[PDB]
């Protein structure tokens, strides 16, 4: 398949918050034992002029609002600051609460959808992400800001994959595809592993560098003054 | 809503009679892209949208994909791919009012182009010729909108209230459905199901595939259905085809 | 401001020149001179507008131009109706707009 | 297209007027609106000029005394006339300029400018004395 | 669409009249109609209807007296009334009842039933003595 | 048949209602109960039907409403052009159709 996923072996800005882009979707994964992060923020510019989403943890139940905030210079959530002062908003959601316990979140907004992954393992290893909501919020996402202390975040890409689906239905091993040469021809082959050969898996095309537009200098403008703005038809 | 900010609200979680809509005859023009206006019935999408708004004087005709003008192009653009509906009536004797009823905006100019299914209620000031005015409106820097003009006086100028449903079909697990009352199912039998919209016949068996808890339906290596989780009941069905073969 | 003979005349069925001399910021800078027409105790009337063009629905008679920092329009056999007084009124640079002090014609 | 005014009328100096212009036809978005007075047996002066929207322009004579306003549920054109003064006695006249497209030269498209004056209305004395 | 009535007058007990209404705009078989009495500075009296075609409903006051008819060539609603009595006496009114989809509701497609009353007729005096 | 009040009084600004209580067969059972104005020597004219809806090109503070075995017209902001009877023309359960004894409105 050929969906967002994160590129193998991609560098990961572990942080110790301020704001971070979600360029085309982000991933999180943090290892706590006293639920020390608690929530996101996610929006295009968060001073009330526009609609951002907004997660927290409450104590036994989540909160997704989807209001037009304002934020704090520095939001955190025991006292919650940011949350007032929200006007004529679209969307409320409570469920189930989420999260040496590695806690992994992936987020991703596909067509006004916003879509929620998540996995809770007790990073090197692999595991699957099952998925949890899919929002229907229809916002434009730019940046984003967990609410609070070590996480990590890495950004998704357009990046083919080949999943390999157990025999019980999950998702075992995966083949970053674009990763190196020997995984592209894991993809052509359709397989993981490969037998000794030579396998033709792509083309070389040297990409053009400039574009040069060559017409004639004549400067003259045509006559549709002329043949449109005439007196007599 | 003004067709420069066009309502939308997303249905769901509920049974879509499209009956009383199709077979209702003060509705002009009832366009399907897609889809037939009589099979609308039988189906099942994953989520059908609403984008109301009106649009008179020109234009009348420009919701539709593959169409150029100043309503289609700076207003309401509609993919090439769409898939709905497309609903419009002349409401003369609702939104007209008895002098005039300029309360529809249109968005002249915009700047270059508009995307597909976009919307942009920002009105800040457009220039077309030197870049200094900064939310001004200068000598060459006009204010964006222009409102709507309604009276008898001016039929191809009058205000259509137009409702475009736009049908997603493939997004998620199937939630709005047809007025279509549910069976009993039978199983080890050829029979010819319907599991919301899955149309296709064959045999139902219980199955042993431990289906995770999000995952819907089975698939087969072409584009053909080899388990279901049977609404109503959550259960995993096989889907074999009835026994056939050569004479 | 904008400055305009105070009075012309003329016979019927010869042209008659207005003038109206200004600055090179609306006249000589800009290109939306426009003039006007108003008889006693009516409002006036658009009778040149974009220095070059003439509203429809009017005699062909009347013309417009400017050379530089001066307007003109240049009426052409003069009836006994053109009896009024006619305004230029250039652009405004920058939102400020302005009026000639008006010619009023006199046909003989 | 129709422009009907009210409300001038005698005054003392120093005092208050606001004036009315109800237009019909069009609006006082659509296209833009003027304030232009003529003095009794003058020339015309250009009072002030409101645009489609977020314009409140005036003239050097009448700036800080005049405010131009509009309602658009009404689609009536307002002129405030605080601290009138002697010189101020005129005739006062709305003016609807140029809507977008005029007369439709099919050269040039929808650019807004086209400044000039379309129909007037009809004018109401303001006496200052 | 116009209703007008004629054939109302003085009239004895026992004897007959024949009431007229002929409508222009529409038919005595595209919708429903009805005639309705007023007495004389009264409350309304439904008389009679005749559906679109096959229909020869009657009120109980007047079953077997009263004889509702029309002529599609001409257009035209008729009234029999046979053996008046006196308390027959008031003003008669046609009513036409309500077309098809009147204004337009666009959930109820084109059932015919809409029943109400549409425009009436001007009305004739009937006095039965 | 139909029972209403045989007259009604209110103040101009405020609101009044009429009721018409009747059968279970005609108005508590079918849904299609009008409403009528008749100024004294003119012809009636449709105010409600539909025990819901109101028709086009009527004042919309004329309203309508029926719970169970009664109508209800409750016109709101009396003028005095309001002053005239009211009728409350319900469905006819099987062709007899019937008509309320009239409610005279007197405006102060
Ligand atoms: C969390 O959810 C909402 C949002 O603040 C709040 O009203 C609710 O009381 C909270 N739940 C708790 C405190 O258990
Ligand atoms: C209120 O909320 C709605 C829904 O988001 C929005 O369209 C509207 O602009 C808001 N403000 C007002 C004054 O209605
Ligand atoms: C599938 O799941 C069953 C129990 O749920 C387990 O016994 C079996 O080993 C699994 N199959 C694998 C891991 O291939
Ligand atoms: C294009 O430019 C060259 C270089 O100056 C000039 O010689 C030539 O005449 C130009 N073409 C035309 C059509 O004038």
């Amino acid at each position: 398949t050929q969906d967002l996923f994160l590129p193998f072996f991609s560098n990961v800005t572990w942080f110790h918050n301020p704001v971070l882009p979600f360029n085309d979707g982000v991933y999180f994964a943090s290892t706590e034992k006293s639920n020390i992060i608690r929530g996101w923020i996610f929006g295009t510019t968060l001073d009330s002029k526009t609609q951002s989403l907004l997660i927290v943890n409450n104590a036994t139940n989540v909160v997704i609002k989807v209001c037009e905030f304002q934020f704090c210079n520095d939001p955190f959530l025991s006292e919650f600051r940011v949350y007032s002062s929200a006007n004529n908003c679209t969307f409320e959601y409570v469920s189930q609460p989420f999260l040496k316990n590695l806690r992994e979140f992936v987020f991703k907004n596909i067509d006004g959808y916003f879509k929620i992954y998540s996995k809770h393992t007790p990073p090197q290893g692999f595991s699957a992400l099952e998925p949890l909501v899919d929002l229907p919020i229809g916002i434009n996402i730019t940046r984003f800001q967990t609410l609070l202390a070590a996480y990590y975040v890495g950004y998704l890409q357009p990046r083919t994959f080949l999943l390999k689906y157990n025999e019980n239905g999950t998702i075992t091993d995966a083949v970053d595809c674009a990763l190196d040469p020997l995984s592209e021809t894991k993809c052509t082959l359709k397989s993981f592993t490969v037998e000794k050969g030579i396998y033709q898996t792509s083309n070389f095309r040297v990409q053009p560098t400039e574009s040069i537009v060559r017409f004639p200098n004549i400067t003259n403008l045509c006559p549709f003054g002329e043949v449109f703005n005439a007196t007599r038809f | 809503a003004s067709v420069y900010a066009w309502n939308r609200k997303r249905i769901s979680n509920c049974v879509a009679d499209y009956s009383v809509l199709y077979n209702s005859a003060s509705f002009s023009t009832f366009k399907c892209y897609g889809v037939s206006p009589t099979k609308l019935n039988d189906l099942c999408f994953t989520n059908v949208y609403a984008d109301s708004f009106v649009i008179r004087g020109d234009e009348v005709r420009q919701i539709a994909p593959g169409q150029t003008g100043k309503i289609a192009d700076y207003n309401y653009k509609l993919p090439d791919d769409f898939t709905g509906c497309v609903i419009a009536w002349n409401s003369n004797n609702l939104d007209s009012k008895v002098g005039g009823n300029y309360n529809y905006l249109y968005r002249l100019f915009r700047k270059s182009n508009l995307k597909p299914f976009e919307r942009d209620i920002s009105t800040e000031i457009y220039q077309a010729g030197s870049t200094p005015c900064n939310g001004v409106e200068g000598f060459n820097c006009y204010f964006p909108l222009q409102s709507y003009g309604f009276q008898p006086t001016n039929v191809g100028y009058q205000p259509y209230r137009v409702v475009v449903l736009s049908f997603e079909l493939l997004h998620a697990p199937a939630t709005v459905c047809g007025p279509k009352k549910s069976t009993n199912l039978v199983k080890n039998k050829c029979v010819n199901f319907n599991f919301n919209g899955l149309t296709g016949t064959g045999v139902l068996t219980e199955s042993n595939k431990k289906f995770l808890p999000f995952q819907q339906f089975g698939r087969d290596i072409a584009d053909t259905t080899d388990a279901v989780r049977d609404p109503q009941t959550l259960e995993i069905l096989d889907i074999t085809p009835c026994s056939f073969g050569g004479v | 401001a904008l400055t305009q003979p105070a009075s012309v005349s003329g016979s019927p069925g010869q042209s008659i020149t207005i003038s109206c001399t200004g600055t090179s910021s609306d006249v000589g800078g800009y290109n939306y001179v426009s003039w006007y027409q108003q008889h006693p105790g009516k409002a006036p009337k658009l009778m040149i507008y974009d220095v070059s063009n003439r509203p429809s629905g009017v005699s062909n008679r009347f013309s417009g131009s400017k050379s530089g920092n001066t307007a003109s329009l240049t009426i052409s056999g003069l009836q006994a109706e053109d009896e009024a007084d006619y305004y230029c009124s250039s652009y405004t640079s920058s939102s400020t707009r302005v009026f000639g002090t008006g010619t009023k014609v006199t046909v003989l | 297209v129709q422009l009907v005014e009210s409300g001038g009328g005698l005054i003392q100096p120093g005092g208050s007027l606001r004036l009315s212009c109800a237009a019909s036809g069009f609006t006082v978005s659509n296209n833009y609106m003027s304030w232009v007075r003529q003095a009794p047996g003058k020339g015309l002066e250009w009072v002030s000029v409101i645009y489609s929207g977020g314009s409140t322009y005036y003239a050097d004579s009448v700036k800080g005394r005049f405010t131009i306003s509009r309602d658009k549920s009404k689609n009536t054109l307002y002129l405030q006339m605080n601290r009138l003064r002697a010189e101020d006695t005129a005739v006062y006249y709305c003016a609807r300029e140029g809507e977008v497209e005029g007369y439709n030269d099919f050269w040039s498209g929808y650019s807004r400018d086209r400044y000039y004056f379309d129909y007037w209305g009809q004018g109401t004395l303001v006496t200052v004395s």
